[PDB]
Protein backbone atom coordinates (compact mmCIF):
# COMPACT_ATOMS: atom_id res chain seq x y z
CA UNK A 1 0.00 0.00 0.00
CA UNK A 2 2.19 2.90 1.29
CA UNK A 3 2.22 2.76 5.11
CA UNK A 4 5.05 0.18 5.27
CA UNK A 5 7.10 1.83 2.50
CA UNK A 6 7.70 4.84 4.75
CA UNK A 7 9.54 2.50 7.16
CA UNK A 8 11.82 0.31 5.03
CA UNK A 9 15.18 1.66 3.88
CA UNK A 10 16.64 -0.97 1.52
CA UNK A 11 14.98 0.52 -1.59
CA UNK A 12 15.17 4.31 -2.10
CA UNK A 13 12.33 6.26 -3.68
CA UNK A 14 11.67 9.67 -5.18
CA UNK A 15 9.65 11.72 -7.63
CA UNK A 16 9.79 14.35 -10.38
CA UNK A 17 11.06 17.70 -9.10
CA UNK A 18 8.54 20.56 -8.88
CA UNK A 19 5.61 18.37 -9.80
CA UNK A 20 2.41 18.77 -7.83
CA UNK A 21 3.31 15.51 -6.06
CA UNK A 22 6.56 17.00 -4.76
CA UNK A 23 4.77 20.02 -3.31
CA UNK A 24 2.04 17.77 -1.89
CA UNK A 25 4.63 15.69 -0.03
CA UNK A 26 6.45 18.82 1.15
CA UNK A 27 3.12 20.14 2.45
CA UNK A 28 2.17 17.00 4.36
CA UNK A 29 5.68 16.27 5.66
CA UNK A 30 6.44 19.47 7.56
CA UNK A 31 2.97 19.94 9.09
CA UNK A 32 3.23 19.15 12.83
CA UNK A 33 -0.58 19.06 13.15
CA UNK A 34 -0.90 16.14 10.74
CA UNK A 35 -2.70 13.22 12.36
CA UNK A 36 -0.80 10.62 10.32
CA UNK A 37 2.89 9.83 10.83
CA UNK A 38 3.71 8.34 7.40
CA UNK A 39 3.89 11.59 5.40
CA UNK A 40 6.34 13.25 7.81
CA UNK A 41 8.53 10.16 7.45
CA UNK A 42 8.66 10.03 3.63
CA UNK A 43 10.02 13.59 3.39
CA UNK A 44 13.19 12.52 5.20
CA UNK A 45 13.95 10.12 2.34
CA UNK A 46 13.07 12.39 -0.59
CA UNK A 47 14.84 15.48 0.76
CA UNK A 48 18.29 13.85 1.14
CA UNK A 49 20.95 16.34 -0.01
CA UNK B 1 -3.54 45.29 -3.44
CA UNK B 2 -5.26 46.74 -0.37
CA UNK B 3 -4.18 50.20 0.80
CA UNK B 4 -4.13 49.86 4.58
CA UNK B 5 -4.68 53.58 5.08
CA UNK B 6 -8.33 52.54 4.66
CA UNK B 7 -8.25 51.02 8.17
CA UNK B 8 -6.15 53.77 9.75
CA UNK B 9 -9.26 54.41 11.90
CA UNK B 10 -9.22 51.13 13.82
CA UNK B 11 -6.10 52.35 15.67
CA UNK B 12 -7.49 55.00 18.03
CA UNK B 13 -10.66 52.88 18.47
CA UNK B 14 -9.22 49.48 19.40
CA UNK B 15 -5.99 50.43 21.19
CA UNK B 16 -8.38 52.08 23.67
CA UNK B 17 -10.49 49.02 24.48
CA UNK B 18 -7.16 47.19 24.51
CA UNK B 19 -7.84 44.33 22.12
CA UNK B 20 -4.99 42.43 20.47
CA UNK B 21 -5.32 43.45 16.81
CA UNK B 22 -2.70 42.03 14.44
CA UNK B 23 -2.14 42.53 10.73
CA UNK B 24 -0.74 40.15 8.15
CA UNK B 25 -0.50 40.49 4.36
CA UNK B 26 -1.57 37.46 2.32
CA UNK B 27 0.82 36.70 -0.53
CA UNK B 28 0.19 35.56 -4.07
CA UNK B 29 2.24 32.42 -3.33
CA UNK B 30 0.11 31.05 -0.50
CA UNK B 31 1.93 27.72 -0.22
CA UNK B 32 5.33 29.38 0.22
CA UNK B 33 3.82 31.52 2.99
CA UNK B 34 2.29 28.58 4.85
CA UNK B 35 5.30 26.28 4.49
CA UNK B 36 7.71 28.97 5.72
CA UNK B 37 5.87 28.98 9.06
CA UNK B 38 6.24 25.23 9.52
CA UNK B 39 9.86 25.62 8.39
CA UNK B 40 10.81 28.39 10.80
CA UNK B 41 8.76 28.58 14.01
CA UNK B 42 9.23 26.41 17.08
CA UNK B 43 6.52 23.88 17.91
CA UNK B 44 5.96 25.87 21.12
CA UNK B 45 5.46 29.21 19.35
CA UNK B 46 3.30 27.68 16.60
CA UNK B 47 0.80 26.47 19.20
CA UNK B 48 0.33 30.10 20.26
CA UNK B 49 -0.54 30.80 16.60
CA UNK B 50 -3.52 28.44 16.26
CA UNK B 51 -4.79 30.16 19.42
CA UNK B 52 -5.28 33.36 17.40
CA UNK B 53 -6.89 32.07 14.18
CA UNK B 54 -10.00 31.10 16.18
CA UNK B 55 -11.05 34.64 15.28
CA UNK B 56 -10.19 36.57 12.12
CA UNK B 57 -11.25 39.19 9.62
CA UNK B 58 -10.65 38.82 5.90
CA UNK B 59 -10.54 41.93 3.71
CA UNK B 60 -9.76 40.69 0.22
CA UNK B 61 -10.64 39.74 -3.38
CA UNK B 62 -13.04 36.75 -3.18
CA UNK B 63 -11.08 34.73 -5.75
CA UNK B 64 -8.14 34.82 -3.32
CA UNK B 65 -10.34 34.22 -0.27
CA UNK B 66 -11.63 30.93 -1.69
CA UNK B 67 -8.10 29.55 -2.09
CA UNK B 68 -6.97 30.87 1.28
CA UNK B 69 -9.91 29.32 3.14
CA UNK B 70 -9.24 26.06 1.30
CA UNK B 71 -5.54 25.99 2.20
CA UNK B 72 -6.14 26.98 5.84
CA UNK B 73 -8.87 24.37 6.38
CA UNK B 74 -6.98 21.66 4.49
CA UNK B 75 -3.76 22.09 6.51
CA UNK B 76 -5.86 21.63 9.69
CA UNK B 77 -4.92 24.99 11.25
CA UNK B 78 -8.58 25.53 12.27
CA UNK B 79 -11.42 23.53 13.79
CA UNK B 80 -15.19 23.63 14.29
CA UNK B 81 -15.10 26.66 16.63
CA UNK B 82 -13.66 29.43 14.42
CA UNK B 83 -15.76 32.43 13.34
CA UNK B 84 -14.11 34.11 10.32
CA UNK B 85 -15.91 37.30 9.29
CA UNK B 86 -15.59 38.38 5.64
CA UNK B 87 -16.25 41.88 4.30
CA UNK B 88 -16.36 43.40 0.81
CA UNK B 89 -18.47 45.82 -1.19
CA UNK B 90 -19.07 43.38 -4.07
CA UNK B 91 -19.68 39.63 -3.80
CA UNK B 92 -22.08 38.01 -6.25
CA UNK B 93 -24.24 34.99 -5.55
CA UNK B 94 -21.88 32.58 -7.31
CA UNK B 95 -19.19 33.28 -4.71
CA UNK B 96 -21.38 33.30 -1.59
CA UNK B 97 -22.19 29.69 -2.45
CA UNK B 98 -18.58 28.57 -2.94
CA UNK C 1 -6.92 26.47 -23.75
CA UNK C 2 -4.78 23.92 -21.93
CA UNK C 3 -5.68 20.25 -21.76
CA UNK C 4 -3.90 17.33 -20.06
CA UNK C 5 -3.54 15.55 -16.70
CA UNK C 6 -3.49 19.03 -15.15
CA UNK C 7 -4.55 18.55 -11.52
CA UNK C 8 -6.51 21.40 -9.94
CA UNK C 9 -4.88 23.06 -6.91
CA UNK C 10 -5.70 26.38 -5.20
CA UNK C 11 -2.39 28.04 -6.10
CA UNK C 12 -2.96 27.23 -9.78
CA UNK C 13 -6.69 28.04 -9.69
CA UNK C 14 -5.77 31.51 -8.38
CA UNK C 15 -4.50 32.57 -11.83
CA UNK C 16 -6.44 30.35 -14.26
CA UNK C 17 -10.02 29.10 -14.31
CA UNK C 18 -10.88 25.39 -14.24
CA UNK C 19 -13.98 23.58 -15.49
CA UNK C 20 -15.75 20.93 -13.43
CA UNK C 21 -13.45 17.96 -12.89
CA UNK C 22 -13.95 15.01 -15.24
CA UNK C 23 -11.90 12.31 -13.45
CA UNK C 24 -10.65 11.85 -9.89
CA UNK C 25 -7.02 12.02 -8.74
CA UNK C 26 -4.91 9.42 -6.93
CA UNK C 27 -1.25 8.95 -5.97
CA UNK C 28 0.44 5.59 -6.53
CA UNK C 29 3.78 3.75 -6.83
CA UNK C 30 5.50 1.55 -9.43
CA UNK C 31 7.78 -1.30 -8.31
CA UNK C 32 9.78 -4.07 -9.97
CA UNK C 33 8.53 -7.65 -9.84
CA UNK C 34 10.54 -10.07 -7.67
CA UNK C 35 11.41 -13.79 -8.20
CA UNK C 36 10.78 -16.80 -5.86
CA UNK C 37 9.79 -19.49 -8.40
CA UNK C 38 9.68 -23.30 -8.57
CA UNK C 39 10.84 -25.60 -11.37
CA UNK C 40 11.96 -29.14 -12.18
CA UNK C 41 15.58 -28.06 -11.62
CA UNK C 42 14.78 -27.06 -8.02
CA UNK C 43 15.70 -30.65 -7.13
CA UNK C 44 19.25 -29.89 -8.32
CA UNK C 45 19.58 -26.18 -7.49
CA UNK C 46 22.21 -26.50 -4.67
CA UNK C 47 24.89 -27.21 -7.32
CA UNK C 48 25.71 -25.50 -10.59
CA UNK C 49 24.81 -27.56 -13.66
Amino acid sequence: SLQDLSKQTEIPYGTVLDSAVYEHVRMKGLNPFERDSMYSQMWRMINRS
Amino acid sequence: EYDIRGIQEFLDKVSQQGMDVALQKVENNINKMITTLFDTMRIEELNRYRDTLRRAILVMNPATAKSFITEVVETNLVAFDCHWIIINEEINDVDVQE
Amino acid sequence: IGISALTITPDRENVVDFTTRYMDYSVGVLLRRAEKTVDMFACLAPFDL
